[PDB]
This record gives structure tokens, C-alpha cells and sequence, in this order.
């Protein structure tokens, strides 16, 4: 789950 | 004067003028040389040697006793004249020149009132020497009258050339008297230092104290083979006294190596600063702490040169006085009174101030162990640091801090080893054996071996360990013993022997232990390799002396010898040890040992049960816990950062994600090594596609985490 | 010869009155003329001092450690290692020297040379090995004779082992009787006619008196842990420090490591890893001066403790 | 205006005229020649090591801290000289030129008003040098003076050069002082290609970025294994 955050 | 006087050297007058004062007693051999020279037919003796016992130094000694008349009045009076082929073979140039200049030297020599016997430095030398086209050799003009008594003549070869080069020319040979010079066996070699303690304390002004003497005679004789022994004793001293010279009237070793480093770090300062902000951020800021913080050292250090400066000229000032009032004040003890009031106030202070400040000293070496400042003594610590430097540790790494880093090895060997805690203790206390020095001498420190199923971290506590004794890659001398399946590749050890392919160079194992005899030798698997190289092992076990293709003696002291192999793959019961492992017993304590008693009885079947006996310490690693293995993940993802550090991408991981790393590829059967394909071909694939394309800028930090949940991973990107 | 080394090594006095008989015809000169002075071919365990007897005839006859000549043998086991010994025949590398064994027996010609692990080598080896023990005529590559008469030749190889009546011997031998002492002829009998199997039987007539150590007993063994202790301070004379230890504090080391079967090898690294390495970790911390008296004292509490006076 | 510069290229007048300028030297390495090149007898330290591993970097080193003085004041003045083989052929006309020409260079090195110290680019040579038919062995006429200190020398040659020939002489050997050069042990070579930018800068008018710079390095270290680490990274950078 790629999450940019 | 007389035409040979200008050839060569007047031995003679340098005694007299006091350049060749003194020589030990090596009175049997000396006696040996006056003895030929009185002899009826051939009066040539030759000191056959090896090349570092001090040959010429009897013919040094020799002279000394002649003018000073300890010889029997039958060769008293004659003088000794060394010739050197500089200045003897100049005359060379004209066809028949040489031979008169080899007729006037007999004409000299044959006269009973010319009162001279001769020197030669290297007799080899001299059998090729003035042949011409027309000409013969200079040394077969002398066989005709070497063999009558008239010529004296004193010689000296080493023993190698003595082999090569007389016994080419046997007729040459029957001229000449061998008198062995012998090696000067270590416990007269104590001896010799000491009397040699007033030429150095007048040349140097430094004072030598007698636990560096035993100190310059034990380690520089027992632990370097080469350059036989008085070639040793003197030449650690001979560093010794020039190493505190430099200390003395230079600045000492630290401030030295500090002020040079600074200077050069402001200079890079220079390079990152000027540059656009990027990447080199962190690195320029770890500068910056870098550089203010080792100048703050500083601080402490020239405070270190003042209270040790305070403490030398403190000792320095009772030495000029009390110690001088102390002995001058011999005089008139037999009636003028030589105990009374005042004779023994300042005596009284020269046991109690002199001590202390000595107590000072002995205590400030042992804290700066190699490098302390404003030291007038010299110590076995000081010659310890000239035995560690040329003999090729490196410079950063547990000797230079000496007896500090030894107790902090078990705590550092942890981070980098966590499980199989057992083993660890063996490997610290065997470098506690070699930082102390209290060792067996000719035993090689730590011979152990390494059992266990694949993939226990057999080798992880070799590769690891030369990162941390030495902080170097390249001590690791690996060597891979699965090659050596064949029988007939045991001269990959050793060498070939004289007469085959390959004699110029030695062994390949043993060429490099030449070069780093410092150093943590591996093997890598002696499982699979075949009996007669175990043969050849056998050997650096017991002894460190394994010989090579020209017989040198290498040290394997200072040398752990680890030695993994398997011994596995049945033995190691599929379901008493790979699946009970998680559930935490004292079941464990009758099921570990049981298996371990079949293992060292399974070294006598395909070893050899002297290895049984020779190996210190045979570890077996357990099989990995679920504990253990949940921080070894831990570390690859540490040693993931050092593979990142250029593209400045850091990765971090939720504890809860290193466990569905676990609980997907447990295999303890293998253990840490599927996990390991786990994180290198499944996690990794994502830190590697997602910078193809643009899901990675290079300043991003990575923490992943496991949803529990959606049950799928996360990457936390900022 | 006979009292010294008997207080040097406490093995077996039979190979010591014939080792030490032979070195009596070096000194009257009553010998053979052309044969070295008391071939030997010592057989055992592991671990026993077979290398040791040969160790102690450097410091004893000579006081010289150096004037041992130990060619470890195990080196030769590929077969063309020959030229090692006689050199490189001429027209090849490395001619220019004798060889690596001759050029040593022609630099010190009264030497007691050592063949450690004597069946660690290929049969060619063993070819070159029967004209030293018959004869001192072993040629050189230039064809110099040597004299191997005035050199003891001591060889030691491991075989037995397998042969010596294991555990009957090993483990119920802790007390020398007649009963006991009747099964060492049987057994060394069978060392010979091993020997004849393997070494060539011709071998067996060149050497004079083939010995057999037997292996180490507790009353035995005990003597030569406190040889090891008045050694111990031959490493810390440079730094004087005096280890006494008692002799319960022996039994301790010898009842918690005593394998018969390995020579004893297991005691000698108990001491090494045990009460040495505490003698060394407690020099690091700032336990020890440099001079201080050491006692070690086996307390019957199932604890040993050292004491240390200044 | 030395006799022995005419075959002798003389090291020092490099470091005035700025054909060396500015040496990240070793401060642990060069020191220790130093405290041979004081010494009772044996005063001739040899830098025994690697191929690619900075050899005369130590003495070009040496040279730019006598003339500027950072040395003990013992020291201070001395000359430095690096030996030419190509100019020691020069003689040898028929016989007997060469111990002329042996002669002249050693009485010089006698004398303490001149501060001449030798320096022999490698000690691999001098064996083969002046051995004619009646030859007398250009490295033997050292023999009778190097136990003595009266030449002061230095030495710089491989391991494998080490082994093959001067170990074959063993009475040649025991003079020399074995000072062990070794890998600069990658995070110094970062260091020493950082103090190597403002002269490649200048040479070829290319800014270098430091992110290049460890990428020289890394790349130069496991990935090639042979031509020990110095030769590597300066190569692939410049
Ligand atoms: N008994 C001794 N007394 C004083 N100095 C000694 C003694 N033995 C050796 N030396 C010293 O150690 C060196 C021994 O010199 P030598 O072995 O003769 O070497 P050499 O003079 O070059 O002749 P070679 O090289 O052996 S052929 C000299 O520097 C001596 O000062
Ligand atoms: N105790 C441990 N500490 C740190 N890393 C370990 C440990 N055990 C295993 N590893 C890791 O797992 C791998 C172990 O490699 P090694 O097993 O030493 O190679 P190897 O020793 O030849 O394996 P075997 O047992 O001979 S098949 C490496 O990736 C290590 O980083
Ligand atoms: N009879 C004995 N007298 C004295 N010391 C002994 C005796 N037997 C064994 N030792 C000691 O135990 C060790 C014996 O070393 P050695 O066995 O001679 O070496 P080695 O002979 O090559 O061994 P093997 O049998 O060939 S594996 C040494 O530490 C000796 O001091
Ligand atoms: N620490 C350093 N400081 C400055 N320059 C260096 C350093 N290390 C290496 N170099 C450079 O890299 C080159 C390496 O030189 P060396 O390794 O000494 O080769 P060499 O001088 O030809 O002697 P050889 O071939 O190794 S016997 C030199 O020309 C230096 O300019």
C-alpha cells in the first residue's frame, strides 16, 4: 500500500 | 703510510679514536680467531654465520682487544685494516694495472715487520674481482699464497652466501678455517642491551627502563622469525630511543595527528559549503559536529601536555638535585660522618617525593596506554607499539587502545551477533587472552570450530568480527575450503615444492599471512573438503610453525583461527529441534547436549580425532528462536540504510511489520535465509519499481508498517 | 640425561632408559660409525607427548630450542614432495640450495630431528626416509654426502589409536597393576605387526627401539599440570607475577576435565580457558598489580577462588 | 651544484617551483620515517606495500613538510633525492668508471655539512647495476656503509618485489626497515578525494559534485578487486 503522506 | 692503508679502512685508529668502543663477551668465539691466526700452515679463519648475529662485530670486538693488549704477546702489535671494493677495485681500468696493484698488497702482507693482519667485509665479494679479458681473478692469485702461513687474513660470510658462491670454487674453499658465529641466545641477548644502555642514554638523553629491556629481547626475538637475534633486541630499542626523540622535542603523537586533522577538515568545510544544498546536507552537517567537537578534544589535550609537562620538570628538578647530592656525598664516610642530621633530611624525601611522581608516570601509561605525553621512560608499552606497527595492525583497532576495548567486546559483538550467546563469551575471552598478552606462545589464540544447520550465522561471527577487532574487510582472510575436494590440492596451503610450477611465489594461504600476520583466519567449510588437507592443518593447530616452500616459519600467533563447517543435514532432528525451538524449556538443557556429544564423536569419524582434542572450542549455534530471528530481520533493514546512503533514502519498519515478514518465510530447517529472500525479492522489488518510476524522490524516508487490517503492508513516504 | 628428564616429562621410563642409553654412546664415541646414534619410532594416542621427549633433547642436550630440526611431515603428503628433502634436480627452479631439510642438517650437524605425524605423508617420502635411517649417505642436488651419524631421529605417527583397545584401556586404567600391565605387551605387538602392514616392513629394521606412550593415568597426569604452573610464570616473568597453586585445586581441574582417550589435551585447555583467562580478565580491570602473590586454593565448597597477597 | 644531482633528480626543487602543492599525507605513516631516518645504525626505512597504494605520495609528502618545516628541527634543511637508473647506465666505458662513479656519490653522503638523503625509487633495482664480467655489485658497495648511519636512505618497493629479490640476498634485507604502507580503508580515500578537487578543477575546468565523489569511491571498491584502492579512485574520477 503505497501511501505518500 | 704503507700501500694498503689507503685501500679500504684503518680499522685500527678507530679505536683508538673511540668510534669502536666496546663489545660484549662472546669470548669462546673470539678465542677461536686468535687461535687460527697462530697456526702453523693457513691463518685465515672465515666467521661463517647467519646474516644478523654480528659477524663483523667480532673483527670489531677483535681490534678492541688487540690495542687494548688482551691477546698473547705473539699477536700483539699488529694492526687490522678492513678493505672495501670501493676503493679497491678502481685501479681496475688499465689492462695490466690490477695485477700490480695486487703485487704490492702480497709484498706488504709477506714482511714479518709489517705487522698487519688482514680484514675482508664479504670473501664472495672477492672471488669475482678483477677479471679482465686478459686477467684472472683476483681471488686466484691469493690460492697460491692463502695456503702458505705469511698472509693473515680475517673473513666473514653469511651462510647462504658462503653455499652459493665458495663452495663453487672448491680448491678456493681449502684456504680457509670455518669458525662458527652461532646465534646469541635470547637469555645473553638481556645482557647485551644492558651493557649497551650508557651509549644510547648519551646519544638519546632518554632513560631506558629494564622492563623494556626483557621487554626488547622477549617480544622482538620469540614472535618475528626473520633477521636473527641481536638484529632484532637492538633494533626495537634502536625505535624505541628514536620514538620518544620526536615526542620530546617535537609535540606528542595526538595533538600532532589532531592539529593536522583539523586543519584539514576546515578545508572540506570549504568543498561542501560552497556547492548547491542537496544530499551532501547530511554529510555537511555531520562535518560541522565532527569538527567542533574533536577541537573541544583539544581543550583537554595541550591541558594534558601543562599537568604532564608539570609532572616531568617536577621529577626533572630532584633528579638535578637530590639524586646529584645523593651520591656526590660519598666522600668522607669513613670518619667525617656520613649519617648525621641534614646527610639524611633530603634523603629521607628522596624515597617518599621520587616515588610518587614515578607512581604518577606508571599510572598515567597505563591509561594513555601508547602515546603518553611528556614521558622521559621508555616502557614495554612503548615497545609493544613498535612491535604493533610493523608487524601490521591497523591503526584504529584494539591494541591502540589497549586493555579498554578487550572488556567492551562482548558488548559490541551483540548488535552485530544477537543470538548463540555462549559462543561469544569464548571469542571475547580469546582476544582477552591476546590484549593482555598472557598467552601460550607457539599456540594459535582461539582455534575454534563452528557447527550447526545452515544458515545460523556459522560464518556471521567471522565476517562480523573483523569488522570489529580490526575495522577492516581484508584481515578476513578467507579461505574457501570447499575447493578443496581433490586430494592433490593440498599444495594450494603450502606451495609447490623446489623443481615445479610456481616455486617463486609460496602458498597462497601462507603469502597472505606474511603480509597480515594480524589477522582472523577463516575455513570456510571444512565439511566438504578431503582428509589430506586436515593433514596439513593439523599442524597450524598445535604449532603456529606451518613451513613453506623455503622453509620460513610463519606466525600464526596472533591469529584466530575460526573454522565453520556443517556436519549437518541428518543428526539434527527435524522435530525436536527445528519446530519445538519457539517453546522456551529447560527441555532444551538434555536434548542440546545430547545431540552435541554425537557431534564431537561424528569429528572423529570424518575428522581426525586429533582435531578433537586441538580445537578449543567446539560451538554449536541453536536453531533460530522466533525472538532472535524477529532482530535479525531488524538488523538487514540497519543494513539496508548502508546500501541507500548514496541515494539518501532511510528505511525503518514497525515491529509489527518485521513479524508478517517472519510469519510468511519461518523455515527454521534453514533459518534466516528465506526470510532474507522474503525482504530481497518481495519488499525490495518495491523499494526498487517504485524508483523507476517516480513513486521515490531521493529525499524520502520509508517506515514501513503491517495494516493488520487490510492485511496488506504500507509504505509511509514523507 | 635419566634424572633430567624425568623431571621434565613425566612419560613412560622405559623409552627414557633406552633415549637416554643411546646418548651414552654419543659421549664414550663407542657408536655406529656410519648410522645416526638411537633411531626412534614412538607410537600412542593423541594427545600423549610424543612430539615433547623430542621437544625437551633440544633444552636438554643442547639448551637450545633452535637446534631442534622439526620437519612437520604432514606437510609431504602429495607425492612429488621428495624434492623438498634431497632439493630440485639440476636443469630446475630452486637448485641453487641443497634443500630445504639438508641445508639445515648441514648448518647444525648435532641435532635431534623431529618427524612429527610420520603417517601424514605420502609412501615417496617414506622411500627417501630409508636410506637416513640405514645409512647417513643421502645425496644433495649437488651431490654433497651428509652425515646424519651425531643426530638423533626421532618419528612420531598416530597409528594405533584405533588398534589400542579403546575404552577397556582408556577408561578402567586409572591405577597401573599387573593386570592392567598385561594388556600393553598384547596390544603393543599388534603396533608392530601394524606397522609392518603400513610402514614398509623394512622400516622396522632400521629403527632401533620403536616406543609406545601409554596414555595418561590421574596420578600420572597430575604431575604434569604442576609442570604447567612453574611454566605459567615463564610467560609472566616480564610481568612477575607468581601463581602457586595447591594440589586440590589440581584434582579440581583434573575430576571436571579428564578425557583419557585425548591425552589430556582437555586439562591443558581447562587451565587455558578457565583459570587462565579469569588470571586475564582480571588484569584488565584494576585487580592486579604487577607484583602479586597468587594461591590458588580449592575451598571443598564447589567453588575454586585464588588468592592474592601484594 | 651537487655532484650527485647530475644523475639524481633532486625531489626538493619540485615543492619550491610548485610541481607539488599540497599533500594529504598520512600523518601515522610519514612520521615513522622520520623516526628512522634519526636512528643509531640503521637510518634507511623502506616502504614496503602495494602497487597502487601511494608510494612516493609518502615522500612527496615528506619532502613539502622539510621544506616548509613541520619536521624536528633535526631534520630541518635536509635534501631529498630520487635516484635515476636511466642516468647509472650512463657510465661503465670499459671497467672501473662505475666505482668512480660509486665513489663520488658516497663521500658526499659522508658528510654531515651536506644534508643529502638518498631516495631510490625502488631497491627491486641496484642488484643488476654495475655487475660487468669483473662487475662487483653496485648493491654490495652499500654493504660495508649502510649498518653504519652513514647514508641516509629510503626505500619504496611492492611485497612481491620484496619477496623475490631482496629476501634472496638476506644479508641485504636486514638493513632495511620494513614500513608497511597499506589501503587508505575507503572512508580516508573520501577524505583524500576531497582534497583532490581544486586541482582537478583547475585542470580541466569541471565542477565536480561530492554525490560523485563517494560514487567514485563505492563503485571502485568491491566492484574491482585487483589495482589496489588509490590507483582505482582517482582513476574513474579523473
Ligand atoms: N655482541 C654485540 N655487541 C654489540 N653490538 C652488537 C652485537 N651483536 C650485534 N651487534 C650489532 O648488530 C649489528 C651486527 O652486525 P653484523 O651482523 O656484523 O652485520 P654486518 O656488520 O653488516 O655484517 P653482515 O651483514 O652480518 S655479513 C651491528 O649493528 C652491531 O652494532
Ligand atoms: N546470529 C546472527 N547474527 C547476525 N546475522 C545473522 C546471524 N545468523 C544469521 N545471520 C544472517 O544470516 C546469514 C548468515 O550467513 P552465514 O550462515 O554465516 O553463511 P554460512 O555461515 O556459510 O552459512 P552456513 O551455515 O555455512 S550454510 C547472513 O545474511 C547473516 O547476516
Ligand atoms: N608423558 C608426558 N610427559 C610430559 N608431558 C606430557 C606427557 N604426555 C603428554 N604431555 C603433555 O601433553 C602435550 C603432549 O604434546 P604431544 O602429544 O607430544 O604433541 P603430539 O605428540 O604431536 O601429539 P600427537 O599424539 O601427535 S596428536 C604437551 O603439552 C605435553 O607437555
Ligand atoms: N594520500 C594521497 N595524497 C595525494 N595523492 C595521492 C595519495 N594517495 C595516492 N595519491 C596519488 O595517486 C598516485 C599513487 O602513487 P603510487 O601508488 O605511489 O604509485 P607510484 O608512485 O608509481 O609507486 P608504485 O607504483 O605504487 S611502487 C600518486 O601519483 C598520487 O598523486
Amino acid at each position: 500500500d503505497v501511501d505518500s503522506s | 703510510t704503507l700501500y694498503i692503508e689507503q685501500f679500504g679502512s684503518n680499522m685500527n685508529e678507530k679505536v683508538r679514536n673511540g668510534k669502536l668502543q666496546g663489545i660484549y663477551g662472546r669470548d669462546e668465539e673470539i678465542r677461536a680467531i686468535i687461535e687460527s691466526l697462530l697456526r702453523y700452515n693457513k691463518n685465515s679463519p672465515v666467521l661463517v654465520g647467519n646474516p644478523g648475529t654480528g659477524k663483523t662485530t667480532i673483527v670489531e670486538g677483535l681490534v678492541y682487544r688487540i690495542e687494548k693488549g688482551d691477546v698473547p704477546k705473539e699477536l700483539q702489535g699488529y694492526t687490522v685494516i678492513s678493505l672495501n671494493f670501493r676503493k679497491f677495485t678502481s685501479g681496475t681500468s688499465y689492462r695490466g694495472e690490477f695485477e700490480t696493484r695486487m703485487k704490492n698488497i702480497i709484498k706488504e702482507l709477506k714482511n714479518k715487520k709489517n705487522k698487519i693482519i688482514l680484514f675482508v667485509d664479504e670473501i664472495h665479494l672477492l672471488l669475482g674481482a678483477g677479471k679482465a679479458e686478459g686477467g684472472t681473478d683476483a681471488a686466484n692469485l691469493l690460492k697460491p699464497v692463502l695456503s702458505k702461513g705469511e698472509i693473515k687474513l680475517i673473513g666473514a660470510t653469511t651462510i647462504a652466501e658462503y653455499r652459493k658462491f665458495i663452495e663453487s670454487c672448491s680448491a678456493f674453499e681449502r684456504r680457509f678455517e670455518k669458525i662458527l658465529v652461532e646465534p646469541p641466545s635470547v637469555d645473553m641477548t638481556v645482557k647485551i642491551l644492558r651493557s649497551l644502555k650508557s651509549k644510547y642514554e648519551n646519544f638519546y638523553g632518554i632513560n631506558i627502563t629494564d622492563k623494556a629491556l626483557v621487554a626488547a629481547a622477549k617480544i622482538s626475538d620469540r614472535f618475528i622469525k626473520d633477521r636473527y637475534l641481536p638484529d632484532k633486541a637492538i633494533d626495537l630499542l634502536n625505535k624505541a630511543c628514536s620514538f620518544l626523540q620526536v615526542q620530546l622535542s617535537g609535540k606528542p603523537r595526538i595533538i600532532d595527528v589532531t592539529e593536522r586533522d583539523i586543519e584539514r577538515l576546515s578545508y572540506e568545510i570549504s568543498t561542501l559549503e560552497k556547492d548547491v544544498d542537496k544530499v551532501s546536507k547530511k554529510k555537511y552537517n555531520k562535518l560541522i559536529k565532527e569538527f567542533e567537537e574533536k577541537k573541544e578534544q583539544l581543550k583537554k589535550y595541550y591541558e594534558e601536555y601543562v599537568i604532564t609537562g608539570e609532572r616531568l620538570k617536577r621529577k626533572k628538578e630532584i633528579e638535578k638535585k637530590l639524586n646529584d647530592l645523593k651520591e656526590l656525598t660519598q666522600n668522607y664516610v669513613y670518619s667525617n660522618k656520613e649519617p648525621p642530621i641534614e646527610l639524611q633530611n633530603s634523603l629521607k624525601e628522596a624515597q617518599q617525593k621520587y616515588l610518587e611522581l614515578y607512581k604518577e608516570t606508571v599510572a598515567y601509561v597505563e591509561a594513555k596506554t601508547h602515546n603518553a605525553m611528556n614521558v622521559d621512560a621508555v616502557y614495554q608499552e612503548h615497545v609493544s607499539y613498535i612491535y604493533l606497527r610493523d608487524s601490521g595492525m591497523p591503526l584504529g583497532s584494539l591494541s591502540f587502545e589497549s586493555s579498554k576495548g578487550a572488556l567492551k567486546l562482548y558488548n559490541s559483538l551483540s548488535k552485530s551477533i544477537i543470538g548463540n550467546e555462549d559462543i561469544i563469551k569464548s571469542l571475547s575471552d580469546a582476544v582477552v587472552k591476546a590484549a593482555t598478552g598472557m598467552k601460550d606462545p607457539e599456540k594459535p589464540i582461539g582455534t575454534f570450530l563452528f557447527l550447526g544447520p545452515t544458515g545460523v550465522g556459522k560464518t556471521e561471527l567471522a565476517k562480523t568480527l573483523a569488522i570489529e577487532l580490526f575495522n577492516s574487510k581484508d584481515n578476513l582472510i578467507r579461505v574457501n575450503m570447499s575447493e578443496f575436494t581433490e586430494a592433490h590440492s593440498v599444495s594450494k596451503i603450502t606451495g609447490s615444492p623446489p623443481g615445479y610450477v610456481g616455486f617463486s611465489d609460496s602458498g597462497q594461504l601462507t603469502e597472505a599471512v606474511r603480509e597480515k600476520p594480524h589477522s582472523v583466519v577463516l575455513f570456510d567449510e571444512l565439511e566438504k573438503a578431503h582428509a589430506d588437507v586436515f593433514k596439513v592443518l593439523l599442524q597450524i593447530l598445535g604449532d603456529g610453525y606451518i613451513n613453506d616452500n623455503h622453509r620460513r616459519n610463519i606466525d600464526f600467533s596472533n591469529t584466530i583461527i575460526i573454522m565453520t563447517s556443517n556436519l549437518g543435514a541428518e543428526l539434527f532432528k527435524k522435530k525436536l529441534f527445528f519446530d519445538a525451538d519457539n517453546s522456551g524449556t529447560p527441555e532444551y538443557k538434555r536434548v542440546m547436549e545430547d545431540v552435541r556429544l554425537s557431534l564431537i564423536k561424528k569429528c572423529k569419524k570424518v575428522f581426525k580425532p586429533e582435531f578433537v582434542n586441538r580445537i578449543d572450542k567446539i560451538g554449536v549455534f541453536e536453531p533460530l528462536n522466533k525472538k532472535n530471528l524477529h532482530k535479525i530481520v531488524a538488523l538487514r533493514f540497519k543494513k539496508l540504510e548502508k546500501r541507500l546512503e548514496e541515494k539518501n533514502i532511510q528505511v525503518s519498519v514497525s515491529e509489527k511489520a518485521i513479524d508478517y515478514i517472519i510469519d510468511q518465510s519461518y523455515d527454521p530447517e534453514l533459518g534466516a535465509r528465506p526470510t532474507l529472500i522474503f525482504i530481497e525479492s518481495v519488499i525490495m522489488t518495491k523499494f526498487a519499481i517504485m524508483y523507476l518510476k517516480k513513486e521515490l524522490v531521493d529525499d524520502m524516508d520509508v517506515f514501513v508498517d503491517y495494516n493488520s487490517k487490510a492485511k496488506n503492508l504500507v509504505i509511509n513516504l514523507s
